[PDB]
Protein backbone atom coordinates (compact mmCIF):
# COMPACT_ATOMS: atom_id res chain seq x y z
CA UNK A 1 0.00 0.00 0.00
CA UNK A 2 1.12 3.33 -1.56
CA UNK A 3 1.39 5.90 1.17
CA UNK A 4 -0.55 8.91 -1.18
CA UNK A 5 -1.35 11.97 -0.13
CA UNK A 6 -1.57 15.73 -1.75
CA UNK A 7 1.18 17.01 0.06
CA UNK A 8 3.82 14.18 0.35
CA UNK A 9 6.56 12.91 -1.44
CA UNK A 10 8.86 10.46 -0.95
CA UNK A 11 13.43 11.19 -2.39
CA UNK A 12 15.43 8.10 -2.10
CA UNK A 13 18.58 9.33 -0.11
CA UNK A 14 20.94 6.27 -1.21
CA UNK A 15 21.14 4.31 -4.81
CA UNK A 16 22.10 0.65 -5.10
CA UNK A 17 24.20 -0.20 -8.68
CA UNK A 18 22.66 -3.52 -9.74
CA UNK A 19 23.86 -6.12 -12.13
CA UNK A 20 21.65 -8.36 -13.74
CA UNK A 21 21.50 -10.85 -16.34
CA UNK A 22 19.52 -10.94 -19.74
CA UNK A 23 20.33 -14.50 -21.98
CA UNK A 24 18.76 -14.44 -25.10
CA UNK A 25 19.52 -17.03 -28.13
CA UNK A 26 21.40 -16.04 -31.19
CA UNK A 27 21.39 -18.92 -33.65
CA UNK A 28 20.46 -23.11 -33.84
CA UNK A 29 22.27 -25.75 -35.21
CA UNK A 30 22.64 -25.90 -38.97
CA UNK A 31 21.79 -29.20 -40.31
CA UNK A 32 21.31 -30.92 -43.80
CA UNK A 33 19.56 -34.32 -45.19
CA UNK A 34 20.41 -36.39 -47.86
CA UNK A 35 17.04 -37.57 -48.92
CA UNK A 36 18.02 -40.72 -50.44
CA UNK A 37 19.71 -42.16 -47.58
CA UNK A 38 17.10 -41.24 -45.33
CA UNK A 39 14.31 -43.23 -47.53
CA UNK A 40 16.54 -45.41 -50.00
CA UNK A 41 19.52 -45.79 -48.21
CA UNK A 42 22.13 -47.77 -50.25
CA UNK A 43 19.10 -49.37 -51.40
CA UNK A 44 19.03 -48.86 -55.78
CA UNK A 45 15.53 -50.33 -55.98
CA UNK A 46 14.24 -47.45 -53.42
CA UNK A 47 16.59 -45.34 -55.49
CA UNK A 48 15.11 -45.66 -58.63
CA UNK A 49 11.38 -45.52 -57.46
CA UNK B 1 29.62 -19.09 -57.07
CA UNK B 2 28.86 -20.54 -53.65
CA UNK B 3 29.10 -23.58 -52.00
CA UNK B 4 26.52 -26.31 -52.66
CA UNK B 5 26.16 -29.38 -50.79
CA UNK B 6 25.78 -32.59 -53.13
CA UNK B 7 25.01 -36.31 -52.00
CA UNK B 8 27.01 -37.77 -49.14
CA UNK B 9 30.03 -40.13 -49.85
CA UNK B 10 28.84 -43.76 -51.65
CA UNK B 11 30.51 -46.45 -51.71
CA UNK B 12 29.87 -49.44 -53.43
CA UNK B 13 30.13 -53.00 -52.95
CA UNK B 14 32.57 -54.66 -54.78
CA UNK B 15 31.55 -58.91 -54.61
CA UNK B 16 28.14 -60.71 -53.34
CA UNK B 17 28.58 -63.14 -50.16
CA UNK B 18 26.02 -66.05 -50.01
CA UNK B 19 26.02 -67.54 -46.23
CA UNK B 20 23.51 -70.77 -45.92
CA UNK B 21 23.49 -73.29 -43.27
CA UNK B 22 25.67 -76.54 -44.35
CA UNK B 23 22.79 -78.50 -45.42
CA UNK B 24 23.20 -81.75 -47.86
CA UNK B 25 19.54 -83.77 -47.65
CA UNK B 26 17.02 -82.95 -50.16
CA UNK B 27 13.66 -82.59 -48.91
CA UNK B 28 10.77 -85.58 -48.67
CA UNK B 29 9.18 -83.95 -52.10
CA UNK B 30 8.39 -87.75 -52.72
CA UNK B 31 7.02 -88.56 -49.28
CA UNK B 32 4.64 -85.47 -49.62
CA UNK B 33 3.88 -84.93 -53.32
CA UNK B 34 4.17 -88.91 -53.75
CA UNK B 35 2.53 -90.35 -50.67
CA UNK B 36 0.58 -93.75 -51.20
CA UNK B 37 -2.23 -92.85 -48.82
CA UNK B 38 -3.63 -89.29 -48.66
CA UNK B 39 -5.22 -88.20 -44.73
CA UNK B 40 -8.78 -87.10 -44.87
CA UNK B 41 -9.94 -83.57 -44.86
CA UNK B 42 -11.66 -83.23 -41.12
CA UNK B 43 -8.45 -85.48 -39.89
CA UNK B 44 -5.59 -83.67 -42.16
CA UNK B 45 -1.78 -84.84 -41.81
CA UNK B 46 0.70 -81.93 -40.64
CA UNK B 47 4.45 -83.09 -41.34
CA UNK B 48 7.41 -81.21 -39.97
CA UNK B 49 9.87 -80.26 -42.57
C1 LIG C 1 24.33 4.19 1.22
O1 LIG C 1 24.41 2.77 1.03
C2 LIG C 1 25.73 2.22 1.17
C3 LIG C 1 25.63 0.76 0.80
O2 LIG C 1 24.28 0.32 0.74
C4 LIG C 1 26.22 2.46 2.59
O3 LIG C 1 27.55 1.97 2.73
C5 LIG C 1 27.65 1.06 3.84
O4 LIG C 1 27.71 1.74 5.11
C6 LIG C 1 27.80 0.87 6.25
C7 LIG C 1 27.77 1.75 7.47
O5 LIG C 1 28.64 2.87 7.33
C8 LIG C 1 29.06 0.02 6.15
O6 LIG C 1 29.09 -0.90 7.24
C9 LIG C 1 29.10 -0.73 4.83
O7 LIG C 1 30.34 -1.42 4.70
C10 LIG C 1 28.92 0.23 3.65
N1 LIG C 1 28.88 -0.51 2.40
C11 LIG C 1 29.56 -0.12 1.31
C12 LIG C 1 29.40 -0.99 0.10
O8 LIG C 1 30.27 0.88 1.31
C13 LIG C 1 26.19 3.95 2.90
O9 LIG C 1 26.55 4.19 4.25
C14 LIG C 1 24.80 4.54 2.63
N2 LIG C 1 24.82 5.98 2.83
C15 LIG C 1 23.82 6.65 3.42
C16 LIG C 1 24.01 8.13 3.53
O10 LIG C 1 22.82 6.08 3.84
C1 LIG D 1 8.74 -81.60 -49.34
C2 LIG D 1 8.33 -80.29 -48.68
C3 LIG D 1 9.09 -79.10 -49.23
C4 LIG D 1 9.01 -77.87 -48.35
C5 LIG D 1 9.58 -76.63 -49.02
C6 LIG D 1 9.44 -75.37 -48.19
C7 LIG D 1 9.83 -74.11 -48.96
C8 LIG D 1 8.80 -73.70 -50.00
C9 LIG D 1 9.35 -73.74 -51.42
C10 LIG D 1 8.30 -74.15 -52.45
C11 LIG D 1 8.09 -75.65 -52.52
C12 LIG D 1 6.92 -76.07 -53.39
C13 LIG D 1 6.99 -75.49 -54.79
C14 LIG D 1 6.12 -76.23 -55.79
C15 LIG D 1 6.59 -76.06 -57.22
C16 LIG D 1 5.50 -75.59 -58.17
C17 LIG D 1 5.89 -75.70 -59.63
C18 LIG D 1 4.80 -75.34 -60.65
O1 LIG D 1 4.52 -74.13 -60.75
O2 LIG D 1 4.28 -76.27 -61.29
C1 LIG E 1 5.79 -92.27 -56.98
O1 LIG E 1 5.35 -93.53 -56.43
C2 LIG E 1 5.15 -94.56 -57.41
C3 LIG E 1 4.61 -95.77 -56.67
O2 LIG E 1 5.44 -96.10 -55.56
C4 LIG E 1 6.46 -94.85 -58.14
O3 LIG E 1 6.23 -95.82 -59.15
C5 LIG E 1 7.00 -93.56 -58.76
O4 LIG E 1 8.28 -93.80 -59.34
C6 LIG E 1 7.12 -92.46 -57.71
N1 LIG E 1 7.56 -91.22 -58.32
C7 LIG E 1 8.51 -90.44 -57.79
C8 LIG E 1 8.84 -89.20 -58.55
O5 LIG E 1 9.07 -90.73 -56.74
Amino acid sequence: SVAYSNNSIAIPTNFTISVTTEILPVSMTKTSVDCTMYICGDSTECSNL
Amino acid sequence: KGIYQTSNFRVQPTESIVRFPNITNLCPFGEVFNATRFASVYAWNRKRI
